RNA sequence: CGAUGUCGGCUCAUCACAUCCUGGGGCUGAAGUAGGUCCCAAGGGUAUGGCUGUUCGCCAUUUAAAGUGGUACGCGAGCUGGGUUUAGAACGUCGUGAGACAGUUCGGUCCCUAUCUGCCGUGGGCGCUGGAGAACUGAGGGGGGCUGCUCCUAGUACGAGAGGACCGGAGUGGACGCAUCACUGGUGUUCGGGUUGUCAUGCCAAUGGCACUGCCCGGUAGCUAAAUGCGGAAGAGAUAAGUGCUGAAAGCAUCUAAGCACGAAACUUGCCCCGAGAUGAGUUCUCCCUGACCCUUUAAGGGUCCUGAAGGAACGUUGAAGACGACGACGUUGAUAGGCCGGGUGUGUAAGCGCAGCGAUGCGUUGAGCUAACCGGUACUAAUGAACCGUGAGGCUUAACCU
RNA sequence: AAUUCCUUGUCGGGUAAGUUCCGACCUGCACGAAUGGCGUAAUGAUGGCCAGGCUGUCUCCACCCGAGACUCAGUGAAAU
RNA sequence: ACACAGGUGGUCAGGUAGAGAAUACCAAGGCGCUUGAGAGAACUCGGGUGAAGGAACUAGGCAAAAUGGUGCCGUAACUUC
RNA sequence: AGGACCGAACCGACUAAUGUUGAAAAAUUAGCGGAUGACUUGUGGCUGGGGGUGAAAGGCCAAUCAAACCGGGAGAUAGCU
């Protein structure tokens, strides 16, 4: 379970080199509305692909 | 001789006038197309690639295309060498491939085999699982000692412990071939072989016989 | 796929009869004992699976003397020569496992276009 | 069939029930239950036959619940095991008459004899 | 294993998953388009669909079954009178999954399904 | 001794050879069969139960055999606690007694979320020298290496008989490992039906909730063994014990000294799998990128604009792939999932209506109606075209080839 | 024998096989009469043994359902 | 120590089935237990179902599995009746 | 009538499993034993540490017991670490 010896901060952060979050790189723009969306993803002003599809 | 590439459509019985019931797998052995062939000036070993099936041309790239280019322009799902002792192959492909097959009597079927997931010890080896009620806290199917004390003082490279079964070539030998049927393309094989239905499969003259 | 089971239905037999559960009929099976074959009956009531293709089976037991004989016939066999209906048995179920295992249990025997 | 399996007894001199207290045969052999011979115990004989309780003599399974498998598929399947007695040096028949149904896999060597005195095969 | 095994657990045992895909069945069909998570819906689809391929055809056997695979008859009505006939030309596909951002509690992926030829 | 858990068992092993079986030999007081003893040989294999806490031991029954030791008399951050090793009680004995016993008996709390090495699996980063997409060579490494029974030869050789062949063939099994789900089965809370108690949907009827899936009876896919397939080889090389040929030192002799030949389940290969991070980073095939400016501390290098290629990644539908990554299919030039259509299957003649009856119920419509993950089809739904990364011709030394 | 060291005493039983059990023998290391001796119906969450039934205890595990374990968002310790 | 699976004296006691204050389902009333979303590996926990054999398990039938109600018959050794 | 029987409340605690940095400084879940008595329970009171109380265990006397807890002698003493 414990540890003999206390880790290094090197090995801290070895470890931690590996656990790094992962950026969009894209955005989709939708052709009717310029907001740019997730793609595959509702605009947050209700349009998909080309049309509105939800009114909120 | 050299050996095939089929598609494996399925397990069935075959019955004879006696009865027998032989357990069948059909392979779809369609033609195999030769990409290329390797001289020993080039290249150390004498071979031929060889191409099955169809491939769309959406999604061949060009460099597959160029060597698809090469020795005919037919895109298949993939290419597959196989050594030759002594047997000179064309580049171009082949009209019918079963025909080769039709005279051999035991066969070799290689295939990616079933994937188990991470399979446990008494499934991916054969474990024998402790006595489930007189005592036994918490140890049902774990492992139990893996090494032997201080002396060793590590487990050895050849450890049989749990990890990822399946999802591996295993090949199968000495396979009685059944039937040869030119026309579909058709070779039904004694027996079980390796992978899904629909798997990519290797079929092989036997080394053994 | 379609590929498959073309090859099943040339190899399945064209004269199946057609039993409920519950009947009890006779399979005649051939014997290749030596050069001589001969065919043997075997009649009991009918614990069936429907036609799955080539691969079919009926379960059939009999009491021989003081034993309960189940066998499995497959049915596109070429061993399975003849099966003759016989009795018709009606019953509510097709499989019949808690009916044949009682001793002293008759089905009875109806014929109202069933 | 297997170890501590009691079996009904076809033959006329062996006595009723019976259990396995060997499968013969076989190093690790766990389960026998076709044309194979195992060793046997009298667990309870009526005295007309000429084996008695406690006595250890040699036997071949003649009918299994679990049933024999036939080339084509089919399973046979007879309801209770059972035992047809047999001499421990000779494996020679001790019942001058088999009972009950018989399977054709019993047509090796002496089993002849039990398929030629039994009436169903 | 999960080899060839279709339907969605989501931490829940079977009486909960039918009751909860019966009572979200009836709030598709009341309102045409809700909001829930993505899973939910992309099995919403499974039940919600042969309801209204059972409802194309109007009879008291159907709407009996409809009645079982619901038990809300103001639903059946729906089903049997104004869907169905909306329903009847398309071939399947009366479901549509918009898929929306992440929930606000947890980080689950989020999606409206809608019925096709929805009013608004 | 500011702590190194104690027998046995269970699970899992590994090594040595002072070898139990299987292989090769020598000697035999080895006629055959079967043995004894010794040498070489570690590749594989090497029981189940009764009694008892037992290692042991005694026994019953297997088998080719049920090896001998090391590994903290292997293995308690793996398991057990019968054993000992506590506190309760009793008996026998000793002591006046408290109490004691290398006596007995009944009862009597066994904790850990794994940092490091180590393994078992599976990824990311960079390297391999322009960037890719493939297919492989094989340096190394691992797996596998067991055997019985019957028959022929042949009742022959051997033998007075009784018995009965270490050659050479054929089948058939046991234990083991691998794959598979066609069959036989199991399971199948995601299909069908029966049914008890109650509650609800107004009620009859039909259904639903809850009671372990309420209890059951069956059961598709998938998974699986108890089902079926398959295999451990034959060879080849070098040998161990061993047997030899020719042959001197030693005119004879001698298997060795120069030579020459056989000789094992051991060794190396042959069979399968991994495998170029094989930094010694390999080979072959194909695709793709050939614009300027300024500064410039020159294997030299920077900054700027233009242009971003082959391809990859992201996203989405997903898979008989999966802990997560990874891998595979497909993305509107689309069958990749869901739905739809038809079938198959499984369950067993739905509801409704009519008829017989006093009613329960029966009979007809009706093998009806439902049906799962299955099969063959179908763009009805979701797989939007962007965008992102990746570049613009690739360093210095000895060659033909023509300038 | 809750007592016998030797001892798994000797016999007979029960099992294929029985240091347990049961019943006898007396050779009581080291029973013995209110520190009670011998029996005893009933009673016992008592000690030991033998059967019938029953079953995943076992051969030998297989599948299924839920809670974790895995991943994702939020908060976020421990022994050493 | 806690918004802790424990402990805490009395009182009332609806329907149906049931001997019943057991239990099943419901009234009236009160709640879903202050982290959720997926995926469906090993392994762990609580269950379900198992072919054939059935105590071979084990220190020991530990655990599990079974039997289970009401009515009528019927019931041994021994006995302090 | 019963220190009768079966069995809820009630009182206890026989086996197993989980827990063992727990939900819990002895619980939970399946089974268990008594449940008209030598029962159980509420509210007060009494017995005080070489003392009490004990159907007897070195049990209990505030998660403490071959002699409780609090302060004092007290910086006891410590050929030992």
């Amino acid at each position: 379970a414990v540890q003999q010896n206390k880790p290094t901060r090197s090995k801290r952060g070895m470890r931690r080199s590996h656990d790094a979050l992962t950026a969009v790189t894209s955005l989709s723009v939708d052709k009717t509305s310029g907001e740019k969306h997730l793609r595959h993803h509702i605009t947050a002003d209700g349009y998909y692909r080309g049309r509105k599809v939800i009114a909120k | 001789m050299i050996g095939l590439v089929g598609k494996k459509v399925g397990m069935t019985r075959i019955f004879t006038e006696d009865g027998v019931s032989i357990p069948v797998t059909v392979i779809e052995v369609e033609a195999n197309r030769v990409t290329q062939v390797k001289d020993l000036a080039n290249d150390g070993y004498r071979a031929i690639q060889v191409t099955t099936g169809a491939k769309k041309a959406n999604r061949v790239t060009k460099p597959e295309a160029g060597h698809f280019a090469k020795a005919g322009v037919e895109a298949g799902r993939g290419l597959w060498e196989f050594r030759l002792a002594e047997g000179e192959e064309f580049t171009v492909g082949q009209s019918i491939s079963v025909e080769l097959f039709a005279d051999v009597k035991k066969v070799d079927v290689t295939g990616t085999s079933k994937g188990k997931g991470f399979a446990g010890t008494v499934k991916r080896w054969n474990f024998r699982t402790q006595d489930a009620t007189h005592g036994n806290s918490l140890s049902h199917r774990v492992p139990g000692s893996i090494g032997q004390n201080q002396t060793p003082g590590k487990v050895f490279k050849g450890k049989k412990m749990a990890g990822q079964m399946g999802n591996e070539r295993v090949t199968v030998q000495s396979l009685d071939v059944v039937r040869v049927d030119a026309e579909r393309n058709l070779l039904l094989v004694k027996g079980a072989v390796p992978g899904a239905t629909g798997s990519d499969l290797i079929v092989k003259p036997a080394v053994k016989a | 796929s379609n590929i498959i089971k073309q090859l099943e239905q040339e190899q399945m037999k064209q004269d199946v009869p057609s039993f409920r559960p519950g009947d009890t009929v006779e399979v005649k099976v051939w014997v290749v004992e030596g050069s001589k074959k001969r065919l043997q009956a075997f009649e009991g009531v009918v614990i069936a699976i429907r036609n799955r293709g080539l691969h079919s089976a009926f379960t059939v037991r009999k009491i021989s003397n003081g034993e309960g004989v189940e066998r499995v016939f497959q049915t596109h066999s070429p061993v399975v020569d003849s099966i003759s209906v016989k009795r018709r048995g009606a019953v509510r179920k097709a499989k019949l496992y808690y009916l044949r295992e009682r001793t002293g249990k008759a089905a009875r025997i109806k014929e109202r276009l069933n | 069939i297997q170890e501590q399996t009691m079996l009904n007894v076809a033959d006329n001199s062996g006595a009723r029930r019976v259990m396995c207290i060997k499968v013969l045969g076989g190093s690790h052999r766990r389960y026998a239950g076709v044309g194979d011979i195992i060793k046997i115990t009298i667990k309870e004989a009526i005295p007309r036959g000429k084996v008695k309780k406690g006595d250890v003599l040699k036997a071949v399974v003649v009918r299994t619940k679990k049933g024999v498998r036939r080339p084509d598929g089919s399973v046979i399947r007879f309801d209770g095991n059972a035992c047809v007695l047999l001499n421990n040096n000779s494996e020679q028949p001790i019942g001058t008459r088999i009972f009950g149904p018989v399977t054709r896999e019993l047509r090796s060597e002496k089993f002849m004899k039990i398929i030629s005195l039994a009436p169903e095969v | 294993m999960r080899h060839r095994k279709s339907g969605r657990q989501l931490n829940r045992n079977s009486s909960h998953r039918q009751a909860m895909f019966r009572n979200m069945a009836g709030s598709l069909v009341r309102h045409e388009i809700i909001k829930t998570t993505l899973p939910k819906a992309k099995e919403l689809r499974r039940v919600v669909e042969p309801l209204i391929t059972l409802a194309k055809t109007d009879s008291v056997a159907n709407r009996r079954l409809a009645f079982a695979r619901t038990r809300d008859n103001e639903i059946v009505a729906k089903l049997f009178n104004e869907l169905g006939p909306r329903f009847a030309s398309r071939a399947g596909g009366y479901t549509r999954i918009l898929k929306c951002g992440f929930r606000a509690g947890d980080n689950a992926p989020m999606a409206y399904i809608e019925l096709v030829d929805r009013s608004e």
